[PDB]
Parts: structure tokens; sequence; C-alpha cells
């Protein structure tokens, strides 16, 4: 039984370019605009709550998201596959750095570290 | 879809209906959607008739609420669907 | 190729078609339903449509109470309610016994919609047909309704409504909401919200109600549970006769 | 000709059916006639072999699991193998751990029970072969018609095979016949062979074309052939 | 001995609509018109289609005319001395409809011939040229 | 898109997944089973067709038994609602020999329907084409449930499935509103030998076979087995006798 | 259909208010089966209350259907008055069919 | 009217001309089918019969019962399953008007021919009442908008 799409579901078009990664592109260009700025002593990551409808609360959902007391998160795409990535994010920068080094990781190896699990999935079939 | 202009046009119609004293077009914009110049003219001919219906020969702030959730409520698309954004 | 629809894969607008087409599998059973947040309790009421006399009323019910703490009310086919409602008290209780202490309604709701983004992520798997309404009272947060669906966006809602008059309960409940500005009811006994949370399902339905039409749906404090037709039949009573 | 909604057997008919079954059922027509009967306390099973030519030779139609049953073809050769072979792991693990000899009917339920789990998921394909499983245990003898469908019955006697049921009305006409017919071994042979007869087309019953088994209380399970059946004939 | 019309697939579809079924129409009339006629549909894949959804109407001109086909074949008045030959490469893509006993009877097998087959069809095709005895 | 129909999984644009209707239509060319509700227990019916007369008449039986209360009636695919029972007795063994108290008739409901919808999930399974009539008697009294492919199953006071389907649940109304106080096994076991004759009028050209079975506390204290003697015969020629 | 058509036709001020006839609703079904169940003869006490529960999504036409159906029930029995049990076997007979016709759906403009 | 070339008196009224296709479509001899030559159709012929043809015949019992009788009956199934022939044999016993209709016919060149065709055909079965229109293949004008 288990899965049997065991196959690429991004395959190469014949102009060059792929069809997933320029859709997931296309995706993220609409929705919230985000933005986030750096400054010589601090940088502000800054993204505005579109409530959808008015009897929810914008304060349950968190838009912005602490992957370490250091490091915080800001998306712009779809809010499931966020959280997912943050939760996965979190749990991985834990198993590859509180456990075996001790301390926090710092933002450029923790950036390409969630980047691996991305470039997997448009990887993995 | 800029806000000067709907307030502009929506208080050109005010003027010559029968708007109450206690009646607030600015609540009405606080919001702002691709509403076209000939749809804000029929809420309000449609908060008149709701007006009318209740008797009332001067339409109040509750029926202008009432009126934008009746002739504007989506276009669809996909804000149906919150997760896109 | 054309096999961009069958699959939850994206689309030249920018969509995942798949999912789409989930939520219109939610209104299959036209059952309208709505809950109030309490001053310190949650009431969640039902329409209970039974379609033939066969049926048992008792057995028929699209609300189904999680633990002893949580209850949930979800529209949609039953079948695909009856899957998620076994995940949730399974999950529920794997958490329980894990950390030791009974889980908050976010929590639960969270791990839910995350099941449902695993659901729709996975090309092999389709996403759940239903939307889910966890409703309960946290002591460490409060009374609190949450609505997930099968994409997976979870979020907090005042009071929620669903069914095929989901945009016109919504629009009943925010002009009270926005004229009294409070986020709750301010009633304290949960014999009154019943009634409120009534009195606007049937304004705004436009339907008047017997004790076989409704079911509803209590969660007070440390207590949730569902009440009997001869509950539901005096609160109708109370109803009539006060108004 | 083949349709959209062949694919493979995971797959629904808007009529509702499934056409790979079906497809499974037309190979088991195609096969040869292996018509079977059974009485009170007999059970006889006949075949009729086919060569390719004449410097050639005939298949085994006719399969033995154990002494008290035995198995019958009326389609695809080698999925025979893997079902006798079931059968008798089955039928082996019931004398080594229940000592019961295994029930007729139990048999048909495990080889439908098999026969469902290609139909069912993906990757499988329906066998192709169709059972005529005969035996006799302390309820009395038995015999049951397996089909790919996973469809089994128990029946007085049959024929699957091509133009074998155009022969099931010999049976159907001598059905209040062969029944009170007890302890007669030979007699009940020479009927099933009368069966077989009618479904005959281009060339008559020989030596080498007529395989024939039957087993009972004083009888087991013997397979008849060669000169040995000749007398038969 | 009998009228032969001829009937080539593409040339049942024209670009007004309803165009093919006037086309059939007029056809089994001239046929009917005669006391005896054999009509040779040819590459019958073009119309063909089976009838298919997909939400946007895709070449529905096409299944019209294959149904007042279908309807002339066999419908509420009887064919009258008409037989119909049909070709295809493809039959796969063939209405069931079609396909159904009362307007095809007959199905053959024109498949690759055997050796028997392509000794006859060596012997057919030079009976001409000058070949080398032996 | 066309071929919104040759997966299983894809969500159709009204969004009803199109497998199990097609399995649902499958499943209606089959035997006519009814099951009645009676006050005591449950009675189950089935109306095995008798085909050329080589078939050997009181021997093939339909209705299958689960542990010892619970009793499975099939109609449609017979072979994949073989398979079905085989997993829900081997559920209900993992729960005696785990739990040590015998499944109750809702539990079993409940495994046996995350069984089937496990199977309308994926693009890898076909969906069952198969409807039980399931149902048995436990402690706390009688239940009597229709199991449907889509993995939908409802407490029924009364159900059949089969080609007179239509004209079985007409009679079962009808029983219903005759004796709504309730009814007693020994008359139900009569009015289902009825009904079937009634439905089986529609499949008159083809010879009928009747085989009826109930479970009951009054007489059988919760066992399950069918009926045999002078007791079915009766039935049959009561139920002849308004013909 | 109101979805294939031309915007420039559904613009408010050529088509004014947009008036929405939903399908029936429980009570509002009631009055349907006693409007075209009242020139019937009717010989019992027709309490359709079971058949406004099992006609769920029926939209008016379709009940009297139900009402034509139940007459010619009575009939094959020579029956010259419709029965209470046979507006049930209507009923039912209409809900089977109507699995045949599409999942209605229609958004609200 | 029929009215003089010149002086364009009217000079004598006419019957309503419906177009020329509408006058072939009606059936003229009877086809000889009977119920008889159809066979394995018990429910199906009962049903069409006390549906279509008996509120043609003894309309005056439902007239008495009140009840508005059905307008037609839809006729689905398989291909080759007797979906015409029973059609044959309605027509054979049947003593009204009997208009056959292949949809495909009704689809037509220009814009509004084809809905002209089909009103005239209604109008032409009003004015020889009572008629069995059959509209034959209609998936081919059915198709969903
Ligand atoms: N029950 C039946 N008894 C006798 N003949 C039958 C029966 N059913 C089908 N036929 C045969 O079917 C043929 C006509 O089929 P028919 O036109 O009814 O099929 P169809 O599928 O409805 O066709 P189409 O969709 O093209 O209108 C005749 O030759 C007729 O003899
Ligand atoms: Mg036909």
């Amino acid at each position: 039984m288990t899965d049997r799409y065991s196959f690429s579901l991004t395959t190469f078009s014949p102009s060059g370019k792929l069809g997933q990664i320029d859709y997931a592109l296309t995706a993220v260009k609409q929705g919230v605009t985000s933005l986030g700025i750096k400054a010589t002593n601090g940088v502000v990551i800054a993204t505005e709550k579109k409530s959808s409808s008015p009897l929810a609360m914008s304060e349950t959902l968190s838009k912005v998201s602490l992957l370490t007391p250091d490091i915080g998160a800001v998306y712009s795409g779809m809010g499931p596959d966020y959280r997912v990535l943050v939760d996965k994010s979190r749990k991985v920068a834990h198993t590859s750095y509180k456990r075996i080094y001790g301390e926090y990781p710092p933002t450029k190896l923790l950036v390409s570290e969630v980047a691996k699990i991305m470039q997997e999935a448009t990887q993995s079939g | 879809r800029d806000r000067r202009e709907r307030r502009l046009i929506f208080g050109t119609i005010a003027s010559k209906m029968s708007l109450a004293p206690e009646a607030d077009l600015d609540s009405l914009i606080i919001r702002n959607d691709s509403l076209s110049g000939a749809v804000i003219a029929a809420i309000m001919q449609e908060a008149g008739l709701r007006a009318v219906r209740k008797n009332r020969y001067v339409i109040l702030q509750s029926d202008l609420e009432e009126a934008y959730a009746t002739q504007v409520k989506t276009d669809n698309t996909v804000d149906k669907f919150d997760f896109y954004k | 190729a054309g096999y961009d629809r069958h699959i939850t894969i994206f689309s030249p607008e920018g969509r995942l078609y798949q999912v789409e087409y989930a939520f219109k599998a939610t209104n299959q059973t036209n059952i309208n339903s709505l809950a109030v947040r309490g001053k310190d309790c949650t009431v969640v009421i039902s329409q209970k449509k039974v379609p033939d006399k066969l049926l048992d009323p008792t057995t028929v019910s699209y609300i189904f109470c999680i633990s002893r703490t949580i209850g949930m009310v979800v529209n949609g086919p039953i079948p695909d309610a009856r899957n998620a409602a076994l995940r949730a008290k399974a999950e529920a209780a794997e958490f329980r016994y894990k950390y030791g202490y009974d889980m908050p309604c976010d929590v639960l709701a969270k791990r839910m919609a995350n099941l449902s983004q695993i659901y729709t992520q996975r090309a092999y798997m389709r996403p759940l047909g239903v939307i889910l309404t966890f409703v309960s009272v946290d002591e460490e947060l409060g009374p609190s309704i949450y609505k997930t669906d099968p994409a997976g966006y979870y979020v907090g809602y005042k009071a929620t409504a669903t069914g095929p008059k989901q945009q016109e309960i919504t629009t009943n409940l925010e002009n009270h909401f926005k004229k009294s500005k409070i986020d709750h009811i301010n009633e304290e006994s949960w014999e009154k919200v019943v009634e409120f949370a009534i009195t606007h399902m049937i304004d705004a339905l436009g339907t008047e109600f017997s004790k076989n039409d409704l079911e509803v749906g209590v969660a007070t404090k440390d207590k949730f549970f569902t009440l009997s037709a001869e509950n539901i039949e005096e609160r109708l009573v109370a109803i009539a006769e006060q108004d | 000709f083949r349709n959209n909604y062949d694919g493979d057997t995971v797959t629904f008919s808007p009529t509702g059916r499934l056409f790979q079954v079906e497809y499974a059922l037309e190979a088991i027509k195609q096969g040869s006639v292996t018509v079977g009967l059974r009485s009170n306390t007999h059970a006889v099973l006949v075949a009729l072999k086919r060569n390719a030519d004449e410097l050639s030779s005939y298949q085994k139609k006719i399969i033995k699991c154990d002494e008290h049953m035995g198995l019958s073809l009326a389609g695809l050769a080698p999925d025979a193998r893997v079902l006798s072979n079931y059968l008798r792991q089955q039928c082996n693990y019931s004398s080594l751990v229940f000592n019961r000899k295994l029930a007729v009917e139990r048999a048909g339920h495990l080889l439908c029970d098999k026969a469902q789990k290609n139909t069912q998921s993906y990757g499988g394909r329906p066998y192709g072969v169709g059972l005529l499983i005969i035996g006799y245990d302390k309820s009395g003898a038995h015999l049951l018609e397996f089909q790919p469908s996973g469809n089994v019955t128990e029946l007085y006697g049959t024929a699957i095979g091509a133009r074998s049921q155009g022969a099931k009305t010999y049976l159907e006409r001598t059905l209040d016949t062969f029944i009170k017919i007890d302890g007669n071994p030979d007699e009940l042979i020479k009927a099933g062979v009368e069966a077989i007869s009618q479904s005959l087309r281009d060339e008559s019953l020989t030596v080498d074309n007529l395989s024939i088994a039957i087993v009972g209380k004083d009888t087991p399970f013997t397979i008849y052939d060669g000169e040995a059946v000749a007398k038969y004939i | 001995d009998a009228t032969f019309i001829r009937v080539i697939g593409s040339e049942l579809v024209q670009k007004y609509v309803g165009e093919g079924a006037r086309m059939v129409r007029e056809l089994f009339e001239m046929a009917r018109t005669k006391k005896a006629c054999i009509i040779f549909f040819d590459e019958i894949d073009a119309v063909g289609g089976a009838r298919f959804d997909d939400g946007a109407g895709g070449d529905n001109e096409v299944q019209r005319t294959m149904l007042e086909l279908i309807t002339q074949l066999d419908g509420f008045d009887p064919r009258g001395n008409i037989k119909v030959m049909f070709a295809t490469n493809r039959p796969n893509t063939l209405d069931p409809a079609l396909l159904r006993p009362g307007r095809i009877d007959r199905k053959v097998e024109f498949s690759l011939p055997d050796l028997e087959g392509r000794a006859n069809i060596f012997r057919i095709h030079s009976k001409s040229m000058s070949v080398e005895r032996g | 898109g066309t071929g919104y129909d040759l997966s299983n999984s894809v969500f159709s644009p009204d969004g009803r997944n199109f497998q199990v209707e097609y399995a649902v239509k499958a499943v209606e060319n089959g035997t006519t089973s009814i099951g009645i509700k009676c006050n005591d227990g449950v009675v189950f019916a089935v109306e095995k067709l008798i085909t050329s007369k080589l078939l050997v008449p009181q021997k093939n039986v339909k209705i299958q038994v689960v542990d010892r209360h619970i009793g499975c009636v099939y109609s449609g695919l017979i072979p994949d609602g073989r398979h079905l029972v085989n997993r829900g007795r081997e559920e209900a063994a993992s729960f005696k020999k785990l739990y040590k108290t015998p499944i109750p008739i809702p539990a079993f409901a409940d495994r046996l329907g995350q069984y089937v919808q496990a199977h309308t999930l994926y693009n890898s399974v076909r969906p069952f084409g198969v409807s039980t009539i399931f149902g048995g008697v436990d402690k706390n009294g009688a239940h009597l449930y229709m199991l449907e492919p889509s993995g939908s199953y409802w407490g029924y006071k009364g159900a059949a499935t089969g080609k007179g389907r239509q004209s079985a649940k007409a009679e079962l109304e009808k029983l219903v509103d005759h004796h709504p106080e309730g009814l007693s096994a020994r008359e139900a076991v009569k009015q289902a030998a009825k009904i079937i004759y009634l439905a089986h009028e529609d499949n008159k050209e083809k010879d009928f076979e009747l085989e009826i079975s109930w479970c009951s506390l009054s007489e059988t204290n919760g066992l399950h087995k069918f009926v045999k003697g002078d007791l079915l015969q009766e039935a049959i020629d009561f139920a002849q006798k308004e013909i | 259909r109101p979805d294939t058509l031309d915007p420039a036709l559904l613009r408010p001020g050529r088509l004014d208010r947009k008036v929405e006839i939903p399908l029936p609703n429980e009570a509002g079904r009631l009055e349907i089966f006693k409007i075209h169940t009242a020139k019937v003869k009717k010989t019992g006490e027709f309490d359709f209350e079971a058949a406004v529960k099992m006609s769920d999504g029926f939209n008016g036409a379709d009940i009297r259907n139900c009402a034509t159906e139940a007459g010619f029930f009575a009939i094959r029995d020579d029956r010259d008055h419709i029965n209470p049990d046979d507006l049930m076997k209507a009923v039912r007979k209409v809900a089977e069919v109507k699995k045949l016709e599409g999942t209605i759906e229609y958004q609200k403009l | 009217v029929g009215v003089n070339k010149d002086s364009y008196l009217i000079l004598d009224t006419l019957p309503s001309e419906f177009d020329s296709r509408v006058k072939a479509m009606e059936v003229d001899e009877k086809p000889t089918e009977t119920y008889s030559d159809v066979g394995g159709l018990d429910k199906q012929i009962e049903e069409l019969v006390e549906a279509i043809v008996l509120p043609m015949k003894r309309a005056d019992k439902f007239k008495d019962m009140g009840i508005r009788a059905p307008k037609g009956a839809l006729m689905y199934g398989p291909p080759g399953t007797g979906k015409t022939l029973l059609a044959r044999a309605c027509a054979a016993q049947t003593n009204a008007t009997f208009l056959k209709l292949a949809a495909p016919q009704l689809v037509q060149m220009y814009i509004g021919e084809g809905a002209k065709l089909v009103r005239d055909a209604f109008a032409l079965a009003k004015e020889k009442a009572p008629t069995i229109i059959f509209i034959d293949e209609l998936d081919a004008i059915g198709t969903k908008r």
C-alpha cells in the first residue's frame, strides 16, 4: 500500500525552468505584503494581519513567530504551510544545535538548515 | 478605490436624499473595496427602500449599515479561502 | 498538462484546486450551526436534521465530545467527521498520557490543522472533507471557540457560524457584537447564553425549532455535555413565554 | 475493445462493475470443459485436456491438494499453481495445528479471501483460474465452484469452460437421478462422462483426452489417466 | 454493382454549427433514394469522439454530427438497405453506441499477416517485375 | 477537466467523490436484505436468489456471525462484504482479547466505518461495494446499523438494501407506524418474512429462497443463530397467506 | 444560472434588487404540501411532518410530483383517493430520483 | 390570410402554416411493433403506459382525483436495451399524433431557426391534440449550460 507517489512531481519544462518553483513564486507574490529592514543596532520585521472575518481573533493567529529567542520569522505565503515550516525548523534547529553544541545556532546556518527542508520538498517525490 | 472619491460621491448622493443627522457615511466607507461609481448609489437606494419598509421616511444609520451587507458581499475570487494569504 | 486539478498541485493562478473543491464538500449536509462565547462558559448549537423516520434521533448527531473538557462540532459528511473525531480523541489521549495535563483547545486545533496540512502537501493523500469547530473552556486562557478547515487555517473566533447560511448568521451576530463592543456575551449563567444563541439562530434562519430540529452542546467550567431533548424543549418554552 | 475504465483493477465502471473481474471471467469461459458433479457419498470430476499439436502433451487439469480434496482447472495454468499451493499450505496447517481435515466450505472461504486481495489493492490482478473443489468430510461429500470474482458457491454439479455451460442441461435433466446414487462410483463416473460428451464439438473422447478423479469414504482421492480411464470411455 | 458513396471522416466537419448533421441527413436521403447503396464512412475516428463533458463544451459540434449519424443509422425509422462500411485505425476512441449491434454487426480484425500471409503478399505484389527465377 | 472519476481521492467540482457514487450504484444490483429492530433484539433477513437448480438448497448462507451477538448481512459485491466482516471479526477478537468484554455494537460500528473510509482516501485502493445491515444485542440494549460504502453508518430502527430496497422501506415505515410502542421478536420475524416477500415481487422472474436469523435476549439471551424448524415454515406460510 | 450573465447587465442600476428564490426550507415545504395536496381527495389525517423531514432539498414542483406519484400509487390499487401511507411511497420514489439531478450549487450574487 | 396580388384585398384566410420540417416529422404510417414484440420489460412498460397513455384515454379519473397528469417521461438507459423500440410500440398502440423528433434535427443553421422550429413543433402538437412528442437522443441539445 504505502505511498505510490515515489516519482518527483517537479519536472523540468522544455523551456529550462522548474514548473512548481515558478508556480510557488506566483503563489507567493500574491498574498500578505510583509517586509523587514536591517538597521545598525537592530533588525525590524513587520507584517500586516489581514483579519479575514471581523468576528475572528487576530491575537490567536501568530503572523510572526520565535524560531529562537534571537531569531524570528515572517512569511508572506500560505498560513498552514508556514506553520508547519516553522514547527519543523524549530525542531531541526533544536536537534542540530541545542542537542550537539549546547546553544542556539546563528542566523546564517539556521537559514541554510531550514532551506534544506524546502529544497528537499522540491526534490522528494 | 480612493477613499476621497468614495467620500465625495457618497456625499453628493446623500445631499439630494434625506440622510438623518445622526447618520455617518464615514462609518460606511471605513473599508477600502473596489466599489464602483454605480453600486455606491444603488446601495443608498436599497437603504432608502429598507427605511421605507420599516415605515421610516428618513433613513437612519442602522439601515445604511445593513445596506452595505446586501449590495456588496464579495467578488468571491479567492477571499472565500483565507489560507491563500 | 491537465492533471493539475486532480491532485494538490499549484495552478497558473497559484491556487490549490483540490483544497478549493474540498470546501464545497462541507456543505453537502446543509446543516447550519453557531457557537457563542459566554462570560464563563461556551455553548454551541447545531441543526439536527433527521432525514428518514427510520433514523433513531439519539444516534444521529454532528456533535462529538472529544474529552471531559473539550467538545467539538463538525460540519460536512459524517464519515470523514468520525475519522477526524477518532484521530482527535486518540491525540488527546496521547497528549494527556505524555504531558500529564489536559490539553487546551488551541493546541488540539493546531495539531488537527497540521494534520490537515500534511494531508494537503502529500499527493497520495486527500484533504479532509470536514470543517471542525473546537469549543472548550480554558482555565489558563478562558472560554474559547476554535474553527479549523480542510486546508489547515485555524483561528480563534468570538462567535462561529457555518453551513450554507454562514454569511447571514455572521452578519446577524456581527451587528450585535459591533453595537455592544464586547468580545463575549455578558451573561454569567449558561442558561441565558443558550436562549441568546437560539433566538439569534431563529431570527437568522427565519425558522421555528422543535425538540428534534436542533442539538445544543454546552461547555461549562471543566465540563462538556450534550443537552437532552427535554432540555431543548424547556429552553424553547422559556424563549416562547419570555418573548 | 478495451475502454477508458479498464485501467487497473481498482476502478469502478459507471454501471457499477469491475472490468478486470469480467475479463478474468471471460478467460475462465475460454478454457476447456471440466464438468464435475457429486453424490451423497461420492464426488466425481471429469476433465477434457487440450493438446497444442499432434506431437504434444496434455495439461494436468486435475490437481490434488490432499487425500480428502481435489482441484480442477478452467483457465490460466500458472496461477493454478499459486492457488493449489495456498490450499495445500492451509490444509497442512489444519493437519498440523487442528488435526481436523479442512472443511470444504472453509477451503472455499480461504480461496475467496485470497482471490480478493488482488482485486482490492493496486498492483494485483485477479486469478483467472476456476477451481472445482471436491472433497468429503464428516458432514458429507461437497463440491464448489470458484470464480475470479471471489464468488464461491456449493452445487451438486457444474461445468466451467468453452461451451461447457452447454453441458449443464444434461446435469439438470438428471439432477434428480444421480443424487440418489450412493456407493456406486463407476456408474456416477459414467454419468459424468455422458455429461462432458454433450460439450464436445469437434473431437470425441479418447484415452489421452479424459482425466477423471473421484473421492469418497471407501474411495480416497484418486486420479485416473491413461489406460486406467478407457474402461469409462 | 451498387452505388458506393464514399465519406471521408474529416469531410463531415464543417464550420457553422449543425452543418454536419445536415451533411449526414442529406447523405442518407441520397443513399435511400437509390435501390441498393453501400456507404463507406471512413476515418470515422474524426467524427467518432465518445460523449464526454469537460465544462468548456469541448468539440460538441462533432458530437452533434455523430449523434445525428447514430440516429440516422437506427432511429424511429428503418434504414432501408443502406449497408454501411466503417474503417478506422484507432477503434478504441469510438463511442460505445456506434459499437452497439444494430448499426455495426460484424467487427473485422484486419491484423498483421503471418508467414503464409507474407508469402501471399509477396506473390501478389511481385506478379509483375523481372524477378530472377529461383 | 475530464477524468474526475478515473481516480478515487479526486474531488469533483461540486465536491462529491465519484468512485464512491459508482460503488453505491453497484450496491443496488444485489439481493435484497432487511433487518428489523424489535424491542428485545434484532431480526435479520436475506433473499439469496436461487439460480439454476444445480445450487444446493439451505446450504449457501449470507448471514455471517461476528463473535456471538453481532450479525452481519450484506448485499452487493458479496466477497467484498466477506472481507469486511472478516476484518470486523478480527477487530472483535482483538477487543475481547485485550479488554475481555464483548464488543459493544456502536464500537463495532466505529471500527467498521473507520476501516471502510480508509479505502476511500487513497488512489491505490478501490472503495468497498457492499452495504451491510449489521446489528445485534449488547449490554445497553439492541442496535441496528446500516453501513454505506461512503463510510457513513446510522442507528436505524430498520433498513434494507438490494433490488427491492425502495419497496422494503415503505413496508418498514408501515410496520413502524402500525406498532409505535414497539414490536416483539416473534412477530418481527413474520413481519420480516412478509417484507422480503413484498420486495421479491420485483424479482418474481427468478426463484427465491428465504433465510432469516435473529439475536435477542428474551429467547436467545444474546446468542446469534438462524431460524430452523417449524418457525421458518410458519413465517413463510403466514406471509404467503396474505398473498 | 446567474453566473453566465453579462456583468454590464448585472450592474446595480440596470438590474436593481436581486430577489433570490431559494430552495424551500422546512416550514416552507409544509405550505407547499398543503397547497398541492388540497385538491386531491385526502382520506386521512395528513400530517406531512414525515414528508417534510424526508423531502430535504426538494424544490417546489418536485413536491407536486410527489403528489402526482401518490395519486398514481392510489390508482395502482384502484382506490379512488390517496392514502396517507401512499404519499410516503411517492416521497421516497421522488427522493431517490433526486440523486439523478446534479447537486444544485449556486452563489448568492 | 391569402391576399390578391395587386388590389391586396383579403381573398381568403388560411390555416396556420408551420415550418415544412415540422410537417414531415409527424408519423403517418403506424409502425407495426405492438407490446408483444418487446420482451423483458414489464415494470418499464407498465410505468410508461400508466404515465403517457393512461392520462390520455381515461383522464376523467385524474380529473376526479384533481391531480395534474405528468408532462413527460424520461427513458434513460444503457445503449441497446429498448429505449427506442418501446417508443415504436407505444406509437403502434396509441391513438394520437406521435410526432417523432431527433434532437440533432432541432439544431439548425441560423440564429433562432432551431428555436422557431421547436416552437412550431409544440404549436402543431397543440393543434392536433392530444400528442406524444418523442425528442430522441436528448443529449444532443440537453448538454449542461
Ligand atoms: N426488450 C427487447 N425486446 C426486443 N428487442 C429488443 C429489446 N431491447 C432491445 N431490442 C432490440 O434493440 C434494437 C433497437 O435498439 P434501440 O434503438 O432501442 O436502442 P437504444 O440504445 O435505445 O438506441 P439509441 O440510443 O441509438 O436511440 C432492435 O433491433 C430491437 O429488436
Ligand atoms: Mg434507441
